[PDB]
């Protein structure tokens, strides 16, 4: 899940179309780390840019992997109502790339309770992932209820 | 600043934040913090394109 | 020797004569999820030192995995010979079992 | 009447630029020189050292 902030008043980038390497042609970036079934850990890469007035094409890349395919598709497009609502396209399916015989990770990234307003700034409110690393016992604990947590 | 040159507290504690990343490297707020490293090597050369 | 493929070999530093291992011992196979899929047990035999026999022992790699833990670490290793030894003390446990140690 | 020492040397990350004078950035080597010892510590990670 990955909820954002954006502002209407970002000027379209002149140096079209998208290019990763090229900084100014994207308006926002943010990232995201996911885990594969090896516990690889890939930092997703989105980039956000505004076509029209309440249009945002996201685009999506793996920088752990050297041979994944460069984005030249939109990975998705945001749709958005007069007072900031999200009207479609805020769920996604995406597919990381395949490190060290790990299987590429496939999940759904989800941009909904995204609002996009007059903000003064480009800003990200939250990034959720249910992936993570294996871990070993460093402390248990028995909470109020009678829980035994071990962190 | 540590044997590497990192910005380091008394025991050792590594400051991180925000990297510079891309050529030339710029200030991604959107990017995973990262330590913060001040190498002393000396700065390469960019042949001119708009003046 | 490539992605979830880890050939193992098997030496023995005790033996001032021991061959230096040239042939891989086993080769450890790694599933999707890091599990052991083959190779886990191999029948390793020992030098002779002091005109004892060699141990031949199956050693098995069982539940050994392979997933991005930080480095490797050895979770648990275990081998049920024992050398001789003097009786130290004893007793008597709740269920009536006399145990020497 | 030592045995004779053949050792790789490399000119790596060595440049040749608009550098106001030939300077040297960096050397480095890997032999070394017979000395008693000094010190010894326990470092926080417990590992015993001498120098």
């Amino acid at each position: 899940s990955m909820q954002i902030n954006l502002n209407s008043t970002d000027p379209v980038p002149s140096k079209t179309p998208f290019s990763v390497s090229d900084a100014d042609s994207y308006n926002k970036k943010g990232t995201v780390t996911v885990y594969d079934s090896q516990g690889n850990a890939h930092d997703m890469n989105v980039y956000f840019v505004k076509t029209k007035d309440n249009e945002w094409a996201v685009y999506t890349h793996d920088s752990s992997d050297p041979a994944a395919t460069a984005p030249t598709t939109a990975s998705t497009t945001l749709k958005f109502n007069e007072n900031g609502i999200l009207e479609s396209g805020g769920t996604v399916n995406i597919t990381t790339g395949t490190i060290n015989g790990a299987t590429a990770a496939t999940f759904s990234l989800s941009f909904l309770n995204s609002m996009q307003q007059n903000t003064g700034a480009n800003n990200i409110v939250a990034t959720n992932q249910n992936g993570y690393k294996p871990g070993d016992l460093v402390s248990y604990q028995i909470n109020n209820d009678g829980t035994v947590v071990g962190n | 600043l540590d044997e590497n040159r990192n910005l380091v507290n008394m025991q050792g504690m590594q400051l991180t934040g925000y990297p510079a990343t891309g050529t030339p490297p710029t200030i991604q707020q959107g990017a995973n913090p990262a330590p913060i490293t001040i190498p002393n090597t000396l700065m390469a050369a960019k042949s001119t394109t708009t003046a």
